[PDB]
């Protein structure tokens, strides 16, 4: 009819289009959809895969491809509770040593992530020239307690993020003399103490450690990670008040 | 149906009621006690807005209205047709959204991340909160709250702005939509700094966020940082919804005049007030 | 409790950073500014440099033209008496042209003659602004996004200053300079279109402005959440996902039903916000050339 009821409705179609361009966007990982057992589920839905798009990663790194082949690339220790779809599944070990529910980590790259110059992006600050707390208070020397309120270690240094100028984690040195990294979001700096709600005081020698004194690769964060965040379902045990 | 990654997460725990009874999920839904809790809610907030259909005499969406008391009635209890379905849908409701956001306290500790979402969502909640309980009740009658309807909340809105002149003169008004546009404004340039980096000149390398950075320096002379623009878009929002229950709780209770009249305080501090000349002397 | 992540507990400094070089021309960058710890508790601290080259000057100096045009005429209306001059700021106000003069250019400047001047440097100032939104990605290898999604705030008020205003045929139909006077307009604006509630382009903007809201409590929230496995760095999630990024979605899917990838939340974030404008610029465009009344065009147009 009127010029109005036509600018309305080719909306109406635009946002149509809109929606289905986003939604197949949204669907570069993680499908096709898998029954519990890893085979491809019967119904996928209505919306199909988009055709494969190519970044080029810098310093040399290669390229990745999306959608493409997706595999765990690592053992998965658990079992089924109930002879149909859509329960939980138990662990058959330990679940922080086996990297499971809360504590699971991912199959990234074994190299570290590099800045725009193509040099590490995280550094101890021993290492990292120029380098100084400006604000706060100092960590580095202060003990460290986990949830059962016993001593674990004492910090040695912080672990910088150079291009960002930011901390990310806190390296700690324990009873036997070697040390290992925590990352910065999970603990709380005080005026006498570092404390860690997360572990218990028995669990920190058990944390991951790292191959080379002077880096972290990806794959090594991951596996750091995921292992102190699933203490607070795993540890809550020894966890008190 | 699972994700290609999902398995390894899909582990027994975490619930805050109830133990392993609802620990299970329905295709790609997660249920839990809460999940029980908010279907129950919603089926039976459903099925009173159909019957409050019936009384009305339509099945048309864009004019079935379901109305609170009228003001006579106070804050007590009103016979179903005339306010009664309203009193008890926003029980309902009320129970449909705490329940949501419970069940996602509970999705929260089986996956061992932060409870920030939750948090944020009990914000709207709020809102919701102060324009069908805590206004009316200090004004003293349900009958200040807003209809459920379509096209008739809009009347509300129309209709309880213009009793007190212009509404663009409340002060805290004015706060809260600086925020909406600011918060619009960095939801855009957010989405595409990101999409910038990811997606560079055809042939050339992915940028890094050193980019990122260099990028807004060269435009303003500052960047906020990757870890710094998660924390205001956060803080953007939730201040704009804080601004807005704020402006309507001391609405019709501590002011009640109209809204232009207030700013007389500033042209009247005796310094000043006199002087001839300028727009108000 | 446990650590939020809102605030840092521990600022660390290093020596000022120049940035990147790809093929900017370094000769028009400035030198470094001083550090703020202040702003250091929330993001970044380092202030500076700043790019300036010519099409930045041009922006600045028409800018500054612009709000010294206001100013002067605010002052004016004060009796240059700085008393009067703080008293009623707010209720000053730069009018265009009366209906009288049409779209010409010969209103005298105590008339809307004004106006005019500072509407051209407005125009320079914000058209400049834009190019050099484009040039800075350009020297850098970027994508132009950022320049494309601006673009979308500018046709909402080149709608409201000058295209509306040529099709009506007068510069009276464009918004008065002034903080009380540019409401009253919008106020007055409804009520002769017949209320803008019933406009379905003005209710679809306000589904993006609340959209805009919610997603980006949503996003915001969530980045945060996953900020313990290293989450806000989202390029590198991009190019080798982590458990970051595996968790992030999973809270998404059993909540309700459906997710997002790291980089796919950023295209339903910056088309959420860029169709705030360009749905309120189409409204705003219709209005009085098309559609005189919308409670009667909603009568006739289900
Ligand atoms: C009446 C109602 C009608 C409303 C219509 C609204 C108009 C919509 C505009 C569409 C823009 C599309 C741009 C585009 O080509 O996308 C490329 C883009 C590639 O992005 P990328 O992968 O990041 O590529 C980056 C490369 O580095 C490439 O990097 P780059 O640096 O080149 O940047 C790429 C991209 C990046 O930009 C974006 O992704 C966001 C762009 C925001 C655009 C806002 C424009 C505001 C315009 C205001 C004027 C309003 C006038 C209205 C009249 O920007 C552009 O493509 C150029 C846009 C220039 C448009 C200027 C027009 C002048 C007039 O892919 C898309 O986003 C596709 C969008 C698909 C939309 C859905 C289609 C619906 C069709 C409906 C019919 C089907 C019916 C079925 C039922
Ligand atoms: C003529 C009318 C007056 C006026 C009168 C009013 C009145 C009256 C009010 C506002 C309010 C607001 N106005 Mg005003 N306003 C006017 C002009 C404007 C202009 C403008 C450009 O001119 C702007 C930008 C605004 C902006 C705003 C916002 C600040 C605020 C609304 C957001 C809000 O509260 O969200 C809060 C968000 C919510 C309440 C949403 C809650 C969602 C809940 C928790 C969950 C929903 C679940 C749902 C049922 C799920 C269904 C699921 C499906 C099955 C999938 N007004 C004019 C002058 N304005 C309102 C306000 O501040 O309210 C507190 C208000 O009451
Ligand atoms: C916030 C201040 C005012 C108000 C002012 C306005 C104004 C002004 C406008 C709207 C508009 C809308 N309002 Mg209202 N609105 C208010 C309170 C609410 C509440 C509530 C329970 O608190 C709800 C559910 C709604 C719902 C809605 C939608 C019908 C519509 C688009 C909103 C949107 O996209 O948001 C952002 C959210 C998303 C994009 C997520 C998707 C949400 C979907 C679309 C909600 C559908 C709700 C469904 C129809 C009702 C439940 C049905 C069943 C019983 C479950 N409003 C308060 C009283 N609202 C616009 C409109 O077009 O109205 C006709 C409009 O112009
Ligand atoms: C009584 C008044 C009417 C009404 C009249 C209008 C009118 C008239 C308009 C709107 C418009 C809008 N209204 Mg309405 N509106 C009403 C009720 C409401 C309610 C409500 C809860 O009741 C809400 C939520 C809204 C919400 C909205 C928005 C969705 C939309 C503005 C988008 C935006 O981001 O603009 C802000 C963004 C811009 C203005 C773009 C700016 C771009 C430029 C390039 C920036 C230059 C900067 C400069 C150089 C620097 C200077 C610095 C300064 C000194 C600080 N209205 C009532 C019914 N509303 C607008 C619209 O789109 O309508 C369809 C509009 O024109
Ligand atoms: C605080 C900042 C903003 C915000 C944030 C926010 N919203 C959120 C969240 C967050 C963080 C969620 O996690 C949660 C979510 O899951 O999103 C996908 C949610 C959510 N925000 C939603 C909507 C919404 N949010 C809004 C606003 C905002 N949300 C703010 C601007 C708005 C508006 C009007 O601006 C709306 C419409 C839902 C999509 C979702 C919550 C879903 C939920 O609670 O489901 C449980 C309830 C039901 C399934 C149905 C209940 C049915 C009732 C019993 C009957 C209906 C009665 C109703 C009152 C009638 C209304 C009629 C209208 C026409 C007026
Ligand atoms: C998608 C829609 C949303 C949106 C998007 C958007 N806006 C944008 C962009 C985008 C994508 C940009 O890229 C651009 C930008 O650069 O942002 C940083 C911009 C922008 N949005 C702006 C504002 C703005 N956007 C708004 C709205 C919106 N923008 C929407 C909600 C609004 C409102 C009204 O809601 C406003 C007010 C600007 C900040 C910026 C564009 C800048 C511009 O055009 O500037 C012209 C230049 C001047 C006016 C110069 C004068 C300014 C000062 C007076 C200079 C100060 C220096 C002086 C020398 C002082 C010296 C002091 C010393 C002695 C210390
Ligand atoms: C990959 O990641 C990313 C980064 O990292 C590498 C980045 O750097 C950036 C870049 C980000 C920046 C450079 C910072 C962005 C900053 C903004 C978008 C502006 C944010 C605004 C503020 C910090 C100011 C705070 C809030 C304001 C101003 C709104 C509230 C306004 C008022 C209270 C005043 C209202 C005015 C009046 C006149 C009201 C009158 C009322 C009374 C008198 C009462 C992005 C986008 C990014 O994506
Ligand atoms: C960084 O990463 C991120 C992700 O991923 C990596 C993400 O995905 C997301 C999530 C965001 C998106 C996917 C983008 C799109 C989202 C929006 C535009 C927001 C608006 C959303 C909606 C309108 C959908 C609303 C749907 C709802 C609320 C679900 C409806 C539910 C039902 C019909 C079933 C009800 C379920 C119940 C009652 C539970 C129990 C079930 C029984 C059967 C019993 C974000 C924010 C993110 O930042
Ligand atoms: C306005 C946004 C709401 C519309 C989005 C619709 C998305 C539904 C996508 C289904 C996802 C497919 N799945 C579950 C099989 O993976
Ligand atoms: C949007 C925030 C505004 C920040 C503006 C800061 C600009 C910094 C300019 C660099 C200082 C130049 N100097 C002092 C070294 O000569
Ligand atoms: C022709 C209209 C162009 C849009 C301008 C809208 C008015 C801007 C309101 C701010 C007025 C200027 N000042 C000095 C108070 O900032
Ligand atoms: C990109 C996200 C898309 C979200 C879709 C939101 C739909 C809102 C529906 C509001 C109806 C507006 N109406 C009837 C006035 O035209
Ligand atoms: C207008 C808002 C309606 C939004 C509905 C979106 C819900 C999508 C959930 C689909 C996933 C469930 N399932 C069974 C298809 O996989
Ligand atoms: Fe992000």
């Amino acid at each position: 009819f009127d010029l109005a009821s036509l600018a309305i409705y080719s909306f109406w179609i635009f946002l149509a289009g809109l929606i289905y361009y986003l939604q197949t966007e949204n669907m570069r990982e993680g499908y096709p959809l898998e029954n519990e057992d890893g085979t491809p589920a019967a119904n996928q839905g209505p919306f199909p895969l988009p055709k494969p798009k190519t970044f080029i990663l810098p310093h040399g790194r290669g390229t990745l491809t999306v959608p493409g082949p997706e595999s765990e690339d690592r053992p998965i220790a658990l079992a089924r509770t109930a002879v149909s779809e859509g329960f939980p599944h138990a662990p058959t070990g330990d679940p922080m040593k086996d990297g499971v529910g809360p504590a699971s980590w991912v199959a990234r790259r074994d190299l570290p992530e590099l800045d725009g110059h193509g040099h590490n992006k995280i550094k101890p600050m021993k290492a990292a020239a120029g380098f100084h707390v400006s604000a706060g208070k100092n960590p580095i020397g202060l003990p460290v307690r986990g949830c059962d309120l016993e001593i674990a270690g004492k910090v040695v240094d912080i672990w910088v993020d150079i291009p960002e100028q930011m901390a990310r984690f806190l390296e700690v040195e324990l009873k036997d003399g070697s040390t290992r990294l925590l990352p910065m979001q999970m603990v709380k700096v005080q005026s006498n103490r570092v404390h860690v709600n997360a572990l218990s005081s028995d669990l920190f020698a058990g944390i991951p450690t790292i191959k080379s004194p002077t880096e972290v690769t990806l794959l090594e964060e991951d596996k750091i990670c995921g292992y102190v965040a699933g203490g607070l379902m795993y540890a809550a045990p020894k966890r008190k008040s | 149906a699972l994700l290609s990654f999902e398995r390894k997460y899909r582990v027994p725990g975490g619930t805050l009621v109830g133990g392993n009874l609802f620990d299970f999920w329905v295709g790609p839904f997660y249920v839990g006690f809460f999940g029980v809790a908010t279907f129950f809610f919603a089926a039976l907030g459903i099925i009173l807005i159909a019957w409050s259909a019936v009384l009305q005499g339509t099945w048309n969406p864009q004019l079935i209205s379901v109305y609170p008391p009228a003001l006579e009635y106070g804050l007590g209890g009103a016979p179903l047709a005339k306010g009664g379905l309203w009193q008890i849908i926003t029980i309902c409701a009320t129970g449909a959204f705490v329940s949501w956001a419970l069940r996602e306290v509970e999705i929260c500790r089986k996956l061992g991340i932060g409870y920030h979402i939750p948090f944020a969502f009990a914000f709207a909640i709020l809102a919701y909160l102060t324009l069908v309980l805590f206004r009316p009740v200090m004004m003293g009658a349900w009958g200040y709250a807003f209809p459920y309807g379509i096209w008739t909340h809009l009347d509300w809105v129309s209709n309880t702005g213009y009793t007190y002149g212009n509404f663009h003169y409340n002060p805290a008004h004015m706060i809260a939509i600086s925020f909406f546009f600011t918060n619009a404004l960095a939801l855009a340039l957010h989405g595409a700094l990101v999409l910038s980096a990811a997606n560079p000149e055809k042939g050339k390398e992915m940028r890094t966020p050193d980019h990122e950075d260099t990028f807004f320096r060269d435009l303003v002379g500052y960047s906020i940082g990757t870890l710094g623009i998660h924390r205001l878009g956060l803080l953007l929002s939730l201040s704009a919804v804080f601004f807005s229950a704020l402006c309507m709780i001391i609405t019709g209770t501590i002011w009640f005049d109209q809204w232009v009249d207030w700013w007389q305080w500033w042209v009247k501090l005796p310094w000043w007030a006199n002087i001839p000349g300028g727009i108000n002397g | 409790a446990e650590y939020q992540n809102i605030f840092s507990q521990v600022q660390v400094r290093g020596p000022a950073d120049l940035g990147m070089t790809e093929d900017v021309n370094l000769a028009n960058r400035s030198g470094v500014g001083p550090f703020s710890t202040l702003l250091g508790w929330f993001g970044n601290a380092q202030l500076g440099p700043i790019y300036l080259g010519s099409l930045g000057v041009l922006s600045l100096f028409s800018g500054l033209m612009w709000f010294f045009t206001i100013g002067i005429w605010f002052w004016y209306q004060a009796g240059w008496n700085p008393a009067v001059f703080l008293r009623d700021l707010f209720f000053f106000s730069l009018e265009p042209p009366a209906p009288e003069y049409g779209l010409s250019f010969a209103a005298p400047l105590k008339e809307g003659g004004l106006w005019l001047i500072a509407s051209f440097f407005m125009f320079v100032a914000v058209w400049s602004w834009w190019g050099r939104t484009y040039l800075r990605a350009q020297a850098l290898g970027m994508g132009k996004h950022t320049a494309w999604a601006f673009l979308s705030a500018i046709w909402l008020w080149m709608v409201l200053g000058f295209i509306r205003p040529i099709l009506m045929g007068s510069w009276s139909e464009a918004v008065p300079y002034g903080i009380f006077s540019h409401l009253d307009w919008t106020n007055n604006f409804s009520l002769v279109h017949g209320n803008l509630f019933y406009n379905p382009f003005h209710g679809l903007s306000i589904a993006f402005l609340y959209g805009s809201a919610l997603l980006f409590a949503m996003h915001g929230a969530t980045i945060l959440a996953v900020s313990r496995f290293g989450g806000e760095r989202e390029l590198e999630q991009i190019a080798d996902r982590g458990t970051a990024a595996e968790r992030a979605a999973l809270f998404w899917r059993w909540t309700m039903g459906f997710n997002a990838t790291m980089e796919g939340i950023h295209r339903w974030a910056i088309w959420m916000a860029v169709l705030v404008t360009l749905t309120g610029g189409i409204g705003i465009l219709l209005s009085g050339t098309v559609v005189d009344n919308w409670y009667v065009w909603g009568q006739n147009h289900g």
